[PDB]
């Protein structure tokens, strides 16, 4: 009893407890801060490090006895604050938050003394902790051990950690307030204070912004000096006139001097910063692209304030074709139920017929009020009149990708769409009242239904999740990168995965950084285009693009030759950081939990239509051509791809067995053509010689039923 | 208008006329437990209903009844607040009559002997409060209301999961109040099944067995019958056409002389209607197609006795032959049609091993208790108690009522235990659905779900307890004498007391009152739970269940929940909703004749909503209830559409009725998502009382109706004039009209002041009127916790400004100006309360005295004499809160267990108690106590003793003036020489010693009175056994607002205080009053709550009139352009029924209404029926604001001027429960735990963050193999390494010494002292 059981050792002993020098409090945010960095309380710091406290003041000769030491902290005098200071310079803590569901929920950072009570969080990692300012709380713990420190400063720090472990990209991407100030800044206007003056620089063109001599977003010709490593390494001066805005030159001041210009020039929505961070990373590396990121957040959060962007009731502008919209469907709804109570229309096909007129109207609606609201701007310039993209706060806020989607302004100024009853059925007159207006009884008390049921369906999601986390990082703990290369020559050929219309996914992303399996040709012969295994970085993925690889031999995992783990080559480089995995990281404990926590939002074809003009390819077939003039299709399992002009599969087909075909082998086929041809619900079985039916086997009356009509042919044999 | 509304009143839009006033909202408790108490003749709901079903006792046949008469409750010897202070439980004794009767013994019965107890005390029941709410031991709890499934039957299908073929097996449960289940299942062989309450399901027919019946009755009752007769040869059959209704023909149907259906062609609807109109009655069938039908009875051959054929065996040829031969001409066959009607009891019966009753019977009785052999009598009496026994099986009123609607029976009264027709005809309808013909039932309906109120449940138990103590009375009366003993030695009061306090106390819907609201209490009271005793347990439950049906339209709120795991289950009662006299749930509708929508309300229950049409409320009625527009929407099935005028039964009452008080409370409800609704109310429910709370500036109008309704509230009983003022009593003289004739004094009101609330919050109330006012009955003396002039005021509205500002409102996250922290409008004030309790130990009764060992006179300073802090003194954590010694023998001093204020808590001692059972001693601070109360209840008899002294006098004045005038001398000599004077003899001489009596005898009843209530103050109040005294000290605490505390709006936004600016750097307008909130503008478009944005608006137009008339009022112009002004104001538009004018006096109040709404104008936009846009931007202009409501503000850090105006404008924040200060929480090292040595868990005891496996596993994805080491070993679970950590720390260096854990070490050892060899290598 004592050994077996839970309550008994093992189960419990050596499976969660509650530790030392660990606090929890509230977090805030802190602008302020610089990336790695965070505000912690003052009388937190001193209750955390009171140990080192005494320690150091014992040092320095401050308290003779270790009483002594505790007495003049309880006093606080202004030594201690200075030793406390002094004693956390370098120090680094760890922070975590409750539900740690991926390795990015415990971070280390440097605290910086503040007043309060609450914990100052950076805003970037926000998204990396999943951490919102509504009352969540954080914990804090200290590392006591030396190599503890050294493992928080150098594995674990937060600028370290700037890549998902599940995905290459970024995570630290600027989130809403920042985005927002941004893409303010860069938007250009038709007209405007300043417009068209041609200034020297950058410099100048703050000096015109923040003296009120120019407006921050007027089209002007500034002169502006790009580097470009194009040589091994050094960097080449180009100086030319570019016709941008003042603001995109307010904003060039902090871009680090690898980058074009172009990445700057455009609009500058979420998309366009998340691949400015991606270009700045895989160019210069990881320390410029932390200071750039911390200047985006700075420069963003300030011209988001000096911009005083609002949320007026008359923002949101009901489309005026609205009521013609509704009253129309009415009238339509009322046609084809008058015509139902006539009986030629059963119930089924009445509300499907209702449903589909009223998904058309809401589309209409829909449709209607973002042409309104998008492009209403229609202002002057010197002499006629012009418009451009309008500057209606909430249209910035759901063009900038900081908040919403087109979902909700929809929601906002158009029709609310239908709802679902609880079994699932779809209610027949929809919801035609919007939020800037004011829903009744009924709609009102339908929505209701509809959050509860969502809401509990996400709690019992979570549940689920939860365990089935649980049940994958057991099973996967123990494997271990343990050797350098197995030297097999085993891999698998991996493709683009084209499922029926177009590429879903392309071959650069899904093979970057997988070492190849053996060297691939041309398609010439003798043609090496890359040495046996190496790691396929950016380069070699461009590489790639350029000529026209379809399909690469990869070393996988599973095939991996080594005993008791795997090979650093067999694996490949993914990671926080960019080069190849390191002997010794426990990979399954990171797939485990890279598959398992984003696990917690997920709830006719009768002619094949080419959508790019290509060449048509059979695969796996064996045709056999009557008399009609078809190729007659023999095989079950017979495929129909489309090479492109520069030999590349674009679409891939699954044509089944008797489908009439049109086009064989070579020929083009322009855009949206009807190449194939079958009965959906039918399968028919193809003679392929003529002549008289004999019956063999076939007696009438034991295993078929002769149902037969007249001298027309028709009849109802049965071979059941 | 009344007094207090006259006060100040509340410009309220809304377009429909109120026909039904909102009702009293705590009508649930305390009607229920009126029905509880409820003395009636009839027995009907009510303890009198527990007696007469449990007496009368009857001896165990030794002829000696107990008969029972009435029942009284004694007067409560405690009131109320005394009670709360006393921590007593507030109860009344309750009293019952009996007789024992003893009559001829060993002859024919005949009274010889009955006896009448002198009121035998049967134990105390806990009252209930005028309020509705229980104290059970100084705490106020209060008994949730439970949902449950009502008694009754149900016919299920639970499908889907059945064998994964399709098979939707249905089945019928019988459920009764008391008694065992009766379950009818299927099986996948659609042989029905019966399955006893909750074991394995055997064939029904053994049951039919038992009642009696045998195979072939039951064949009779069930199957319908098909004639064979046999007329001079060859089986002919009597066929009635339409039962052949959907058959395949199986051979040649002639008829008459003409076949009709040829052999093979199913019978067409042609030939049916020729068979018909031909009146075809029996026909000639070969037979073959006989050959395989089934026969009903047991045919046995007459003549020779051999028995033949059995009842349900299938027909062979040979059989056929042997009954064509024996003679008999009537056959009659099963209608086995595999189509629509099916050989069910037929092959239950094949399966069905029983045969004979005994045989039935002994297998019931192997399966209640398998394995003892089972005895004939046994099996009987078990049967007849288990469903015939009307003590044991008893269903309801209520359960018989369903029982026979749900069978479609005419009649509603029934008999308790479950009669034989009952089970037939259940049966009779389970097959029927089985066939098709019936629907199934959805649990989910409310016509399904009955509600529990507290004295339903209360009873239960009491019946209990009676049931318990009627088996005790019987034995003893059995065993014992008879005729000795007398009947109150004879009944123990001590277990049903027990039961009650029990149930009352330690009870799952038994529990603390949410105490830091008015609306927390309202919403508390009226709540519907569907956990506890016969309730759902939450984790099984499934998702159906938590989902909102269409009938809960006016009767649950839909979005008042809970959003935690149990969302759903708690559904918070409707506004206008009662319970039915059966406990069903009940709606208000106005009644609609044909044209006219008349005025007179019934209440409909979920089943007669079902089946009418009713209209919406906000449906347009012009002067004489006719609907504007020709088709109206209404909802009929639970789906709404349109109908025509002239078909509208009933309409809804108000717009107000489908929501909960909370959610009715939020403006603009119409604009918010249901989601953020939710939390919204959820939220709102946890604001903190402030210190002065003033108003919504943007409210609904419910904030009189709850503030007054609770109790929190002083209000008048009796109205009249109020004569004296202090804050701490309101004393008013009653009027003379409703002055009652004898004996009645005036009336005074003591308010309560600052008391420590449930959640430690402070209670206090204030007095709102000022000397010489007049008041009348039912209006608001005196404001409770967190309320004004009768009105809700739960937070505080300040100005915001919606932008962002450095992003230090990025995320949800708020700025608050420095301002409002200066001006002290968020600071609360905290009480808690500490215990020390002195108690009995063997070694020695402990001390409280104040001299301690080897503590300094710093200590002590603040000590009394006795032992106690002095009131007011500063306390700080760890100072010693009151001084004791605990003795010590085999020397009771040099060791203290005095009580110390809690660490890092700090404030000021306002309150101590002392409790002292015992009496031994008393002690000093008793005597203040003491003291102050009974100064108090001096002061009140002398002021009504003086009242009606200076009456009696007045009196003996007006008769010594007649007989002779004296009023030169009279006058100025005291008042007491005038007894002592005389007058002429006559009849005035009569009446003066009259008078003189009279005086005494008040004099006489005053001492009385004294000498009861200071006998009341004196003794001792009960305490546990052991403890000798107990002493309460309440610390008070004010606690301001600081970064890192919670504040949230009325629509669902929340945020944490981010930072505090001082106040030139916050934004300014172009006067340069700064803003107060600067709110994040992102919340809004992903967060659709744009009901904020609207009450932004109205807030702004609101404060802005209030502005104009503060200003137009400061220079004092003159009441004429204050009228014409008010006048302009509160008339804003039309279709509003307010109604309000000049009428009122012309001075004097005009100028108190000014003065309260200089502060801003009350508004009140009712939920749905609310305020348009248009009429916010006219109330807008009317002030001479932007009609846009957005201002341009200049940035008061820089000056430079925002681009693009801003919106600004007063909104009404709330500061909820969340406190930065609970929440932190940091240890360093501490006390460890006692078995195993890891901390401490909890905040009182500093205690450690939880390292769960999931951190574990976050940390092993990085390589962090030592912080894994120290987190295992060194942090928290090994003694020596964290000494010899801390040493070295203490040392000045950062190092750690490695090795194996001890704990490993232990496990080797103790694996090791198995006979299992293990070894620790080495290579
Ligand atoms: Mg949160
Ligand atoms: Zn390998």
């Amino acid at each position: 009893d004592m050994i077996k059981g839970k309550q008994g050792r093992f189960r419990q002993n050596l499976l969660g407890k509650r530790v030392d020098y660990s606090g929890r409090s509230v977090i805030t945010v802190g602008p302020y801060l610089r990336l790695h960095q965070c505000g912690l309380p003052k009388k937190m710091a001193l209750e955390l490090f009171k140990p080192f406290i005494y320690g150091k003041l014992e040092l320095r000769g401050l308290a003779t006895t270790i009483k002594a030491a505790k007495k003049m902290v309880e006093r606080e005098e202004a030594v201690v604050w200075d030793i406390l200071d002094e004693v956390i310079r370098e120090h680094p803590v760890l922070l975590n938050r409750a539900p740690t569901l991926h390795r990015l929920g415990i971070q280390a950072f440097e605290p910086v003394l503040i007043e309060g009570k609450a914990i100052q969080l950076h805003p970037l990692v926000c998204a990396a902790y999943n951490a919102d300012f509504d009352g969540d709380q954080m914990a804090v713990h200290v590392p006591l051990t030396l190599e503890a420190q050294l493992e928080a400063r150098a594995l674990m720090m937060s600028t370290n950690n700037i890549l998902s472990p599940a995905n290459g990209e970024p995570i630290i991407v600027p989130s809403q307030d920042v985005v927002l100030g941004l893409y303010y800044m860069t938007r250009d206007c038709v007209n405007a204070k300043g417009e068209g003056m041609v200034l020297t620089g950058p410099k100048e063109a703050e000096r015109l912004y923040r003296s009120g001599l120019a407006s921050l977003h007027a089209r002007v010709k500034v002169r502006i000096t790009e580097y470009e490593k194009d040589a091994n390494g050094e960097l080449v001066a180009k100086t030319s006139l570019k016709d941008t805005t003042v603001g995109r030159a307010i904003l060039w001041m902090i871009v680090p001097k690898g980058l074009p210009y172009s990445i700057v020039n455009q609009a500058l929505g979420k998309k366009a910063i998340s691949k400015m961070l991606n270009t700045c990373y895989r160019i210069l590396g990881l320390k410029p692209t932390v200071i750039f990121a911390d200047q985006i957040m700075y420069t963003g959060f300030a011209y988001a304030a000096r911009s005083g962007a609002s949320v007026g009731i008359d923002d949101m502008v009901i489309p005026e074709k609205k009521h013609e919209i509704i009253s129309e469907a009415e009238a339509e709804v009322a046609e084809i139920q008058e015509q139902f109570q006539s009986g030629l229309v059963t119930a089924g096909e009445r509300y499907n017929k209702v449903i589909d007129i009223w998904a058309a109207a809401n589309d209409r609606v829909s449709k209607a009020m973002m042409d309104n609201l998008q492009t209403e701007t229609v202002i002057n310039r010197d002499g006629q009149e012009e418009k451009q993209v309008s500057f209606n706060s909430i249209y910035m806020m759901a063009d900038s990708g900081a908040r919403g989607s087109a979902a909700q302004i929809r929601q906002l100024a158009g029709m609310r769409g239908l709802m679902a009853k609880p079994d699932g059925s779809i209610i027949e007159t929809p919801i035609t009242a919007n939020f800037r207006e004011g829903l009744n009884v009924l709609q009102y008390f339908i929505s209701t239904h509809g959050a509860r049921k969502g809401l509990a369906d996400t709690a019992l999601k979570t549940a689920n999740s939860g365990y089935l986390t649980r049940r994958l990082v057991d099973v996967a703990q123990d494997l271990v990168v343990t050797e350098d290369d197995c030297g097999t020559h085993e891999g698998i050929m991996m493709t683009p995965v084209i499922e029926g219309g177009d590429v879903k996914e392309p071959l650069r992303d899904r093979v970057l950084g997988r070492v190849t399996a053996e060297d691939v040709l041309k398609p010439g012969t003798a043609d090496i285009l890359v040495p046996r295994n190496t790691l396929l970085h950016e380069q070699w993925c461009d590489l790639l693009e350029e000529n026209s690889v379809d399909a690469v031999k990869v070393r996988s995992v599973v095939s991996c030759d080594t005993d008791f783990g795997v090979c650093a080559h067999c694996y490949g480089r993914d990671l926080a950081r960019g080069h190849i995995i390191n002997k010794g990281e426990a990979i399954g404990v990171i797939a485990a939990q890279s598959i398992g926590e984003p696990g917690t939002q997920l709830t006719a074809e009768s002619s094949i239509q080419v959508k790019n003009k290509g060449s048509i390819k059979l695969s796996n077939v064996k045709s056999v051509v009557n008399s009609s003039g078809k190729l007659v299709i023999t095989s079950r399992n017979t495929e129909l791809k489309l090479i492109d002009e520069f030999g590349r599969t674009k679409e891939s087909y699954k044509v089944p067995y008797g489908a009439v075909l049109a086009k064989g082998d070579g020929e083009q086929v322009a855009g949206g053509e009807t190449v194939a041809n079958w009965d959906p619900h039918t399968m028919p079985v193809i003679t392929e010689v003529s002549g008289f039916v004999r019956f063999t086997d076939m007696i009438d009356g034991q295993t078929i039923t002769r149902q037969t009509d007249e001298l027309t042919g028709l009849s109802s044999l049965v071979v059941l | 208008y009344s007094y207090t509304e006259k006060k100040r009143i509340r410009k309220d839009f809304g377009k429909r006329p109120q026909v039904l006033d909102v009702p009293y909202l705590l009508s649930i408790q305390l009607d229920s437990f009126q029905k509880f108490i409820e003395q009636d003749p009839e027995g009907q709901y009510g303890l009198e209903a527990a007696f007469r079903s449990v007496f009368p006792i009857q001896s165990y046949s030794g002829n000696s009844e107990l008969q029972y008469v009435s029942y009284r409750l004694g007067e409560p010897v405690f009131d109320v607040q005394e009670c709360q202070i006393r921590g007593v439980t507030y109860s009344a004794p309750l009293r019952v009559k009996l007789r024992l009767v003893i009559y001829e013994r060993e002859a024919p019965e005949g009274t010889v002997k009955d006896i009448k107890e002198q009121e035998v005390y049967m134990g105390e029941i806990p009252l209930m409060t005028d309020n509705g709410t229980f104290v059970i031991n100084g705490t106020e709890r209060v008994i949730v209301s439970q949902l449950h499934r009502s008694p009754g039957v149900f016919f299920d299908s639970d499908k889907g999961k059945t064998h994964s073929s399709g098979k939707v097996l249905y089945n019928a449960r019988i459920i009764p109040y008391r008694g065992s289940w009766l379950d009818f299942e299927f099986d996948p062989k659609d042989n029905l099944f019966v399955r006893i309450d909750r074991r394995r399901k055997l064939p029904a027919t053994i049951i039919l067995r038992a009642l009696n019946y045998t195979t072939e009755q039951i064949l009779d009752l069930f199957f319908e019958k098909v004639i064979f007769e046999i007329r001079d040869n060859k089986l002919q059959m009597e066929l009635v056409p339409e039962r052949l209704r959907g058959e395949t023909a199986s051979f040649d149907i002639e008829a008459n002389g003409k076949v009709y259906v040829e052999k093979g062609r199913r019978i067409t609807a042609r030939h049916i209607r020729q068979l018909e109109k031909d009146d075809v009655k029996l026909i000639e069938v070969p037979v073959e197609y006989i050959a395989g039908k089934v026969v009903a009875k047991d045919y046995i051959d007459e003549s020779t006795g051999e028995l033949i054929c059995a009842a349900n065996m299938e027909l062979s040829l040979d059989l056929l032959a042997k009954l064509s031969q024996s003679g008999h001409k009537r056959i009659e066959t099963l209608f086995t049609n595999d189509l629509d009607h099916g050989p069910y009891i037929s092959e239950t019966l094949r399966v069905d091993p029983t045969n004979d009753r005994l045989s039935a019977l002994v297998e019931i009785y192997r399966m209640m208790r398998p394995g003892e052999p089972p005895t004939r009598e046994a099996a009987e009496s078990l049967f007849e108690n288990l469903f015939f026994s009307e003590d044991r099986y008893d269903l309801s009123a209520v359960g018989r009522m369903k029982f026979n609607r749900s069978l479609l029976r005419e009649e509603i009264e029934g008999s308790g235990i479950l009669s034989k027709d009952d089970i037939i005809d259940v049966m009779k309808k389970l097959i029927d659905i089985r066939n098709g013909k019936g629907e199934v039932d959805d649990i989910d309906h409310l016509g399904n779900r009955r509600i529990r109120s507290v004295g339903e449940m209360a009873e239960n138990q009491f019946r209990v307890g009676l049931v318990r103590v009627e088996r005790a009375v019987k034995e003893r009366l059995s065993l014992g004498d008879l005729d000795t003993l007398m009947p109150q030695d004879m009944i123990n009061a001590k277990p049903i007391s027990a039961a009650v306090k029990e149930f009352f106390g330690s009870s799952q819907l038994s529990q603390f009152m949410d105490q830091n609201n008015p609306l927390s209490e309202i919403t508390h009271k009226r709540r519907i739970s569907a956990l506890g005793p016969g309730g759902l347990t939450r984790e099984r439950a499934g998702f159906e269940v938590r989902d909102v049906h269409p009938t809960h339209y006016g009767r649950v709120c839909p979005i008042e929940t809970p959003e935690g795991p149990n969302i759903g289950l708690i559904n918070s009662l409707s506004v206008y909703a009662q319970t039915n006299e059966y406990g069903f749930l009940e709606t208000p509708y106005r009644k609609v004749t044909d044209g006219v929508v008349t005025d007179e309300i019934h209440y409909l229950s979920a089943i007669e909503e079902g089946n009418y049409v009713i209209a919406q409320a906000n449906s347009n009625l012009d002067e004489e209830g006719h609907f504007v527009e020709d088709l109206v929407t209404c909802r009929s099935k639970g789906e709404s559409s349109l109908f025509s005028r002239d078909q509208v039964d009933y309409m809804d009452v108000s717009t107000q009725q489908v929501v909960s008080v909370g959610a009715s409370l939020i403006p603009f409800l119409e604009h918010d998502d249901a989601n953020r609704a939710l939390m919204g109310a959820n939220m709102q429910r946890q604001a903190v009382p402030t210190l002065r709370a003033d108003k919504p500036l943007v409210g609904t109008g419910m904030e009189r109706a709850v503030a007054v309704d609770s109790g929190v509230t002083a209000v008048a009983k009796r109205g009249g004039v109020v004569q004296y003022v202090d804050a701490s009593r309101i004393v008013i003289k009653v009027n003379e009209d409703e002055m009652y004739p004898g004996e009645a004094g005036i009336d005074i009101y003591n308010l309560t002041k600052y008391t420590r609330s449930n959640q430690n919050t402070c209670i206090n109330q204030m007095p709102c009127v000022s000397l010489g006012e007049p008041v009348e009955r039912g209006d608001v003396l005196a404001d409770g916790p967190s309320t004004d002039l009768g009105e809700l005021a739960l937070g505080q509205n300040m100005r915001v400004a919606f932008m962002p500002w450095n992003g230090y409102n990025f995320e949800d996250s708020i700025l608050v100006s420095e301002r409002v922290v200066q001006e002290d409008r968020f600071t609360t004030i905290h009480i808690q309360e500490l215990a020390c309790v002195s108690r009995d130990t063997k070694l020695g009764p402990e001390e409280i005295t104040a001299d301690i060992p080897n503590v300094g006179e710093a200590a002590l300073s603040k000590l009394d004499e006795s032992g106690i802090v002095y009131i007011g003194a500063e306390v700080t954590g760890g100072d010693i809160l009151v001084g004791k010694v605990t003795p010590k023998g085999e020397a009771s001093d040099v060791k203290d267990s005095s009580l110390r204020v809690p660490n890092g808590v700090s404030g000021t001692v306002i309150d101590v108690q002392v409790f002292t059972r015992d009496g031994v001693e008393k002690d000093k601070r008793a005597l203040e106590i003491e003291e102050m109360q009974l100064k108090q209840a001096k002061k009140d008899l002398s002021e009504e003793l003086q009242i009606l002294e200076a009456g009696l006098f007045s009196r003996i004045r007006a008769v010594l003036v007649a007989g002779g005038v004296e009023a030169e001398k009279l006058d100025k000599l005291p008042r007491d020489r005038w007894l002592e004077l005389g007058l002429t003899d006559e009849e005035k001489q009569n009446q003066l010693e009259q008078l003189a009596e009279q005086y005494d005898e008040l004099k006489h009843e005053f001492e009385k009175k004294l000498e009861a209530k200071r006998r009341k103050i004196t003794q001792g109040d009960d305490l546990a056994p052991g403890v000798l005294k107990i002493v309460k000290v309440y610390l008070a605490v004010k606690r301001r607002i600081q970064p890192g505390d919670k504040m949230a709006g009325r629509h669902g936004n929340k945020g944490v205080i981010s930072k505090i600016n001082p106040i030139e750097d916050m934004p300014y307008d172009e006067n340069g009053t700064p803003v107060d909130i600067v709110l994040n503008p992102l919340g809004v478009p992903s967060r659709m709550n744009i009901g904020q944005i609207l009450e932004t608006h109205l807030g702004m137009a609101a404060k802005g009139i209030g502005d104009k008339i503060n200003a137009m009022l400061k220079q004092q112009q003159e009441v004429a352009k204050l009228r014409e002004f008010i006048q302009r104001a509160y008339d804003l538009g039309a279709d509003v029924r307010q109604k309000v004018d000049l009428s009122t006096f012309s001075d004097e109040e005009v100028m108190r209404l000014a003065e309260n709404l200089r502060k801003g104008m009350p508004i009140a936009t009712p939920v749905f029926d609310g305020a348009k846009e248009a009429e916010i931007k006219e109330l807008l202009k009317l002030g001479d604001l932007p009609t846009s409501g957005q201002i341009r503000l200049y940035d008061g850090r820089t000056g430079e001027q925002f681009e693009r105006p801003v919106t600004v404008g007063y909104m009404y924040m709330l500061k909820l429960n969340h406190l930065v200060d609970d929440k932190m929480h940091a240890r360093s090292t501490g006390s460890y735990s006692l078995v195993t040595q890891q901390p401490l868990g909890g905040k009182a005891q500093f205690g450690g963050q939880r390292f769960g496996e999931m951190e574990v596993w976050a940390l092993e994805a990085y390589g962090a193999a030592y912080t894994l080491q120290e987190m295992l070993t060194v942090k928290s679970d090994d003694v020596n390494g964290r000494t010899k950590m801390y040493k070295n720390i203490v040392d000045g260096n950062h190092q750690m010494e490695p090795g194996m854990p001890e704990s490993f070490n232990v496990l080797l050892k103790e694996i090791r002292s198995l006979g299992i060899n293990i070894e620790l290598e080495d290579e």
